[PDB]
């Protein structure tokens, strides 16, 4: 199954 | 001794040599197959007074059961045997009859269309008959023959009698599609097409392969309806769904416009979604057996949280629509609220003038209108952290495999259609199709537009070089175009779609084998450039043929709604970030093409679409669409025993292949999908894949799921189809 | 299990060679001085070198003060309270002495006939008789109960051991043999009905079932047409599926082909028909119902068993001496052992029936480089069982001269000049062409003149204990694997198949066989020469079938392959897990 | 359950006072004429006016062709297989005529005694005997074991 | 387990 935890500061570094 | 019951009724000694003789002919050229092994296994099952038909199934199945990766040629020994049994079953002997004789027999029997005899003379039949090579039945794999026998060859529903062989199928599909050509070119086209299909270069969908030659006219198998926000339209949408599913068609419903629970659809979307589901399943065995649909909605719909969980196997019944799939529609704004960890505001479409339209057509106008409506107190709305909604969607996508994504901005910024006139606002059952739609307000409403597409694919495994694709594009595009004038239109809106834009979707099979045969891999970037070069060839030659056909016959009435009409080619509009993952130069003259399209037009507003495949790719023994195989051997369950199909050319390429679950992750594959999307007119049935035993404690982190969701947006991927999660 | 020891202290008092020599002394003790100790020597040699194998109670008890050695009894129950009481009492006596039982309760009249309350309550009473001498009610005492497929209550009998259902419809601690003949199978092929009748309502149908298939035809169709007779119709596809669905589910619903048992038999069915089998379906002998435990006009059937080790003999003609040794020993045993029930003595004294089988068939097949599944072994098997039957008759003929044929020899076909080679299922002609090697006409005349000591000599039985002692494959079955594991207080017991190192690629293991076809061809080839029946298994690996599920179609197609090749009985079904 | 009747046609043939007089008749039949009918008169009076009450198989069968009226049997089992068997068959016979059974199985020897197996396997056996003439699981024929 | 389906026309071809 799936690991609920999400890191936004990791994410904020992505460019679309 | 051991006696044998014949087809007539009398006995006669068993002819052990006749068998060994057929058996011998059959292993012609194949390596690593034991004939004695086959006799020793079948003969032990022979009983005094056994009948001929039985001897014959016994030796086929015994050949069949020996298929393994180590001895893959049995695949063919079993086929040839079945091919043989099937000739005798059809024509009572090996040599098939003269084609003219055959056709007259079939017409009087009422199993072929009489139009065939009015359209061609006996001399023309006598000439077609010379194109036929009946020896090509000898090249099918066994899993192929099983599919022919079951799904393709004209046969008896009841008695189970089989009336034609494969070469008679190919030649008559060809005759029919090309029957209206003028005398100077017709039988040249029939020959050149017959050749393309019987040598596995062009693949046709099931209803075409099953029905073109027979009295039927139902061939549309792929419909897209958009529902408006009124009772009339729901009634119209439902009625249309009813009509089409009676004819075995998959459906893409857009019910996003329906207004939310407790707005001034007073009772909300879900009860209407259920009504679509029953329309869908209206023609199905027990209520699960045929009829299929995917329903679409924007991520910002007020009821989204309640829609995200519709097929959840927990919950209560008045909140559950489990026998349909969904596509959630996302654009740049949402993803930005995700990266920045802020909120997403939900609104009911009925309360937000032109938000819905700006969603698909104009991302700036969406920015402006969204922030504007967020600020306004008088508007019913709802805030939720964007990490929450995305996790919920992804947690559901992972759990069912079948909550799908449409990136609606990509669909409109990189598209054959101009979104100010004809925006793409949904997809279809498998997420590869992307076409404009208008809501009806009665079933027979003429101002409606339901979208249809007619499908096919090139076998990358069968072509010896990219420029072989010129002839094939010409053949493919001409056939499917003739088909459009040929088939029936149960709903006027659906004819308007098909007559106005004449949209096609030609894909590929055998991508994985192709990649192996050039010694590349999905997962590591080694295939980016080969893939870029390949889909160039593909789009280019598909346009070239549609341009040539538009000259000879007229561009399509609504050609002026496309970007193509204005000089804009896909190579102008692809997601720019692809520049960083491949450097393959364009090889073909795209400016010559730019001008020629702009002047003469296209026959077909769309030409390309990467679809999934199973039936078709079995008939040619090809890897399925663009996907890596799960393993080297496929198992199907069948009344006739286990069906095995070993990946093409295993013996030489087992170390070339990258199997599905051998890929470190989704990254190379998505880079490869995105590279295709640079040239594809519509979308790609793109999968994501997760092996739990690659993750700490056997559990897939929400972090990787989203990181991949964004890798796909970035590389310009329009849709995401299934998630596959391996067990263990 | 074998050496004489202490129940309590656990002290061991003898070694194996003292066992073999004293079993030999005892069995041959009444021979005259000129031949006795020659026989003792020649027998001792046969057993201690593993050529002849003896059953457990013989090996455990011959030398000691006991006299209980009957371990294989067949009772037939009549349709009356007296007989059920007699059948039950007899079952009681025999199980106290560790004996397996074949009950025929087919004659019992059906639920609601003019046994008013039906078979099932009586079947239960047999089961408690059976288990009357068992640890908790499952530990020793064993039986198989028989009934015709046309019995009115068959649908209710087919499901007796089903682990679902309610208690007053469940008899789970017994096995059943369903009796089938050509007529039933014909209603199956033609997809018509089967009419059920209660035996009490159909004058001579039951008897014609076993004795005269024509008379059955005539009487069945006759009774079907008659309105006045209580009856019941059901499609024949239905009943067969039900039986087969049950056989598959428990492993232990067994088949007797009763016409084969009477058309190919040492007994003449007009005088002494075979109307049942025993616990393991290898035994086939005539029986008469009692009407009291001590009823003298009754006949319960016993058999005394043994087997040759095909792995131990260096050539087929080595079987001459062994047959002589085997048949003489077991014959002496018959006069030696006790008879708790008069009917059971009458059986054993009147016909003196024996059942000598084989062990080590699989090893034998490997050592000659053949296989079960492909037909490579048909002829070797035909040649082998010829040797076997022939030399078993030859010895019983020689013993009948020296000592007298058996009192009821005139009830056999043998008495009339009919040999098994005259009566085997003709379809075997199409699966082997091995010529007869021995002079069967010389034998025909010699039997017809001098007689046989023993009305039966051959029977292929299962084996486990015996085949362990000699390290031989079990009866005629292919091994599941190369290594056997037994659970034991003393730690894990392992036994590797004989001569593995040289023959691991010779062996065809159970689950390596493509299917049941060669094996059944091989069983049928044995049945050409065997006096009684064969404990024949069927086998199904679910992962050889679409979606891991075994089709009813293959089950029946095999059921018919066995009828066709003349197979009399089918014992266990084995279904592998995964 | 008293009145003579066809148990399938559902016909009733007699009435309660015929039952009463004829039951009197049968049980006093072999009396000397000097006193016969006088006895018959007085026993009829006594039962027809409820002063004396009779058991069912007597009330339903006496006057009919049947002779099975024993509703009530006691059997003692000795500690030997022959005795067990004899006991078992005795039971079977009686329960097929409808009697209830008391069974003294007390002297069967205990489990482990030098018949190694003990009382319970035989007690099951009596139970199946007691039920040997009853529908299936819980219907007809009864016993108490002491 | 077992596949209930039985083909009689298949069967009718068997000789006993």
């Amino acid at each position: 199954q799936i690991d609920s935890e999400v890191d936004t500061d990791d994410l904020s570094n992505f460019q679309l | 001794n051991l006696l044998v019951t014949k087809r007539d009724g009398s006995t006669e000694r068993i002819n052990l040599d006749k068998i060994h003789r057929v058996l011998d002919w059959a292993a012609e050229g194949l390596h690593n197959v034991s004939i004695s092994q086959v006799e020793l296994r079948s003969h032990i099952q022979f009983y005094d007074g056994i009948k001929t038909s039985d001897i014959h199934e016994t030796i086929i199945k015994a050949a069949a059961d020996l298929i393994s990766r180590d001895a893959p040629d049995y695949q063919y020994l079993a086929a040839r045997l079945a091919i043989f049994h099937l000739r005798k079953k059809a024509y009572g002997q090996f040599e098939p009859p003269a084609l003219y004789d055959h056709v007259v027999k079939m017409v009087e029997m009422g199993k072929y269309d009489n139009h065939l005899l009015e359209d061609y003379t006996e001399e023309e039949f006598k000439q077609m008959d010379t194109f036929i090579d009946h020896d090509r039945d000898m090249t099918f794999s066994y899993a192929a023959v099983k599919q022919l026998e079951g799904k393709y060859l004209v046969q008896n529903r009841v008695t189970g009698e089989i009336y034609e062989s494969a070469q008679f199928l190919y030649i008559l599909v060809a005759a029919c599609l090309f029957s209206n050509y003028p005398r100077e070119t017709r039988l040249q086209y029939v020959k050149r097409f017959y050749d393309a299909v019987s040598t596995f270069k062009i693949s046709l969908p099931t209803p075409i392969m099953s029905g073109v030659r027979t009295p039927t006219r139902q061939f549309s198998s792929c419909v897209l309806i958009e529902c408006g926000d009124s009772l009339d339209s729901i009634n119209a949408t439902s009625s249309a769904i009813v009509k089409y599913v009676s004819q075995r068609a998959g459906i893409g419903i857009n019910a996003g416009r329906i207004r939310a629970l407790g707005s001034p659809f007073h009772t909300g979307c879900i009860p209407f979604y259920k009504h679509f589901q029953t329309a869908v399943k209206s023609c199905s065995q027990g209520g699960v057996r045929g009829g299929a649909a995917t329903l679409f909605y924007p991520m910002w719909h007020l009821e989204v949280e309640s829609l995200l969980v519709l097929k959840n196997n927990r919950g209560v019944e008045g909140n559950r629509v489990r026998h349909m799939d969904y596509g959630v529609q996302i654009n740049k704004l949402m993803y930005t609220r995700l990266l920045k960890g802020e909120d997403i505001t939900l609104f009911s479409p009925s309360d937000v003038p032109g938000l819905y339209d700006a969603f698909f057509a104009d991302q700036e106008e969406f920015e402006r209108l969204y922030t504007k409506y967020e600020k306004d107190d008088s508007i019913r709305k709802q805030r939720v952290k964007a990490v929450e909604l995305f996790s919920l969607m992804m947690q559901e996508r992972a759990s069912t495999g079948r909550i799908y994504i449409q990136n609606v901005d990509h669909c409109n910024t990189h598209s054959p259609f101009d979104p100010a006139i004809a925006p793409v606002r949904q997809s279809n059952l498998c997420l590869e199709i992307a076409l404009p739609t208008k809501p009806l307000n009665d079933v027979n409403d003429e101002n409606g537009e339901i979208a249809l597409c007619t499908l096919s694919a090139f076998n990358l495994g069968a072509i010896n070089n990219l420029d072989e694709l010129e002839e094939l594009a010409i053949l493919a595009v001409r056939a499917l175009d003739a088909l459009l004038d040929y088939q029936d239109y149960p709903i006027p809106a659906a004819k308007r779609g098909a007559m106005g834009r004449r949209t096609l979707g030609i894909g590929v099979i055998n991508f994985a084998y192709y990649l192996a045969k050039h010694g590349k891999r999905y997962s590591d970037g080694s295939a980016n450039n080969l893939t870029h070069k390949t889909f160039e060839a593909i789009q280019y030659y598909l346009l070239k043929a549609s341009n040539e056909l538009a000259k000879e016959q007229g561009a399509c009435p609504w050609f002026n709604e496309t970007t193509y009409a204005k000089g804009i080619l896909p190579i102008d509009t692809y997601k720019k970030d692809l520049d960083t993952i491949a450097n393959e130069p364009l090889h073909y003259d795209w400016e010559a093409l730019r001008e020629s399209i702009k002047t003469h037009g296209l026959r077909n507003s769309t030409l390309s679409a990467l679809m999934p495949s199973e039936t078709s790719s079995q008939i040619s023994n090809a890897t399925n669409g663009i996907e890596p195989p799960r393993g080297y051997v496929s198992i199907k369950a069948s009344k006739d025993g286990i069906l095995r199909q070993v990946v093409p050319d295993y013996e030489h390429l087992h170390d070339a292949y990258e199997l599905l679950w051998e890929m470190p992750g989704n990254d190379g594959y998505l880079q490869l999908v995105g590279i295709m999307q640079k040239f594809i007119d519509q979308s790609i049935s793109a999968n994501t894949n997760y092996d739990p035993s690659r993750f700490p404690s056997g559990k897939v982190p929400m972090q990787q799921l989203l990181k991949d969701l964004l890798t796909a947006y970035k590389f310009g991927v329009k849709t995401l189809f299934y998630q596959n999660t391996r067990d263990g």
